[PDB]
């Protein structure tokens, strides 16, 4: 997670 | 079963009348979406497929279909904001705030993921999660006595969506928002798990990050001293976005930055200006440069906690832009300190790493460099001995340095090195 603004679910 | 579908097959699986068909063209869609190369996100988006999904949000009756659905539009609303606001668009927002109230805890964790990319995305889409109504039944998942009862991962997921509606300015999030997170921030900030730990250092890094009314809601709620202990950590994700947050609250009313030095702070700063990583180096030197922009007794503690040799060790040497921030901080220093602190700085051995730094191929910090120079001239002035220090210069080669400044472009240059060779090196 941490600073990243958006993430995708592997 | 639904491994590698073609996008074909899964239009055709979700457009038929039969409820689990559509749940197993769902899941394949959710597979080619959780792919790490190339997802097709364009071609899932021009297929219609998203009001489907969205739709699908809703089947209380069917939550595996709600869970893929889910995670399809969660990888969807990942990409660029184009592809997010196709999310929004579909009507997303108030269909994943609805499922934050699941019973079924993976269902719920994966509304909180894809509402944090969403939030993410910017300002806009981050205040339009906050005016449908996300806050208040975010907060309410962490409403039990003790956060080591929920599974860690779930934990992760909400600390960092919670800091993605902290995130952004133009504007910054609305007051009452800020408000209403704060206090549950603030207990998580306690929590012992790393990432939950770096997240919720992120989201006060967002929230101190403006004017001095912002920091003061942060500061009033009494972080800093956990803050401070958390810069003390040994790892770097969580000192990163804890020095940031400290070097935004230092930037802020004297006696804001008084309360980071009550904390503590500066006792960590040895290690923090001497750290390996390139960017703790910068970000503390910034941070140090705002402190001795303060009060004559917060330079004085500087002073005190040893930390101008280490100044002057980040001048004489470190990455480019980690000196530049050092020259700001001796130009702060010269500017507010007391003659003896100024004494002290130059014993300290400033000068020579000062002047090596004036043969930098930069205007601005050698406008900085020139306006510590005249700093320290005016404190020998005082004392009466502008000849001393005019020596001191020559002999470690910063009189040729000068005089090559005399016939420089930038005319603020010249004019401040002219200046002083007519009135120190006459």
């Amino acid at each position: 997670t941490l600073g990243r603004n958006k993430r995708p679910r592997l | 079963g639904t491994v590698n579908w073609s996008v074909e097959d899964i239009v055709k699986g979700i457009n038929s009348n039969n409820l689990e068909s559509q749940l197993q063209a769902t899941q394949a869609a959710r597979k080619l979406l959780s792919r790490e190369k190339q997802p097709p996100i364009d071609n899932i988006i021009r297929a219609g497929l998203i009001p489907k999904f969205v739709s699908f949000l809703g089947k209380t009756d069917c939550s595996p279909i709600q869970f893929e659905s889910a995670w399809a539009l969660t990888n969807i609303a990942s990409g660029t904001s184009e592809q997010t606001k196709a999310v929004v668009d579909g009507g997303a927002i108030p269909a994943f705030i609805s499922l934050l109230a699941s019973p079924h805890a993976h269902i719920s964790e994966q509304a909180v993921w894809a509402l944090g990319n969403i939030a993410g995305d910017g300002s806009a889409f981050r205040d339009l999660v906050i005016k449908h109504g996300a806050i208040d039944p975010l907060l309410a998942l962490l409403a039990v006595p003790d956060l080591s009862t929920l599974a860690c991962g779930y934990l992760r997921n909400l600390t960092w969506t919670l800091s993605n509606l902290c995130r952004n300015k133009n504007p910054a999030p609305p007051l009452d928002a800020v408000e209403q997170i704060l206090p549950t921030l603030v207990r998580l900030l306690h929590h012992n798990d790393p990432e939950v730990l770096a997240d919720s250092c992120w989201a006060i890094s967002y929230l101190t990050d403006g004017p001095n009314e912002r920091i003061e809601m942060v500061v009033k709620k009494g972080v800093v001293p956990q803050l401070v202990k958390l810069l003390g950590a040994t790892e770097l994700p969580i000192v990163t976005p804890a020095l940031r947050a400290i070097g935004n609250i230092v930037t802020g009313t004297d006696e804001q930055t008084q309360k980071v030095i009550d904390a503590g702070a500066l006792a960590v700063f040895p290690s923090l200006l001497t750290n390996p990583k390139t960017n703790i180096q910068k970000e503390a030197t910034w941070t140090m440069s705002n402190i001795t922009a303060g009060r004559q007794d917060q330079i004085q503690q500087v002073v005190n906690h040893g930390l101008v040799p280490f100044l002057v060790g980040v001048l004489s040497k470190a990455d480019f832009k980690t000196q530049k921030e050092a020259a700001w901080a001796i130009t702060n220093y010269t500017s507010g300190g007391t003659v003896e602190q100024i004494v002290y700085l130059v014993h300290c051995g400033i000068i020579e790493p000062l002047m090596n730094l004036l043969s930098a191929k930069d205007t601005k910090i050698i406008q900085v460099i020139l306006d510590a120079i005249s700093n320290i001239f005016q404190a020998a002035e005082k004392l009466g001995e502008t000849e001393k220090l005019s020596i001191m210069i020559e002999e470690c080669g910063g009189l040729d340095k000068i005089e090559a400044l005399q016939r420089h472009e930038n005319e603020s240059v010249y004019k401040a090195s002219l200046n002083l060779i007519e009135k120190y090196f006459s």
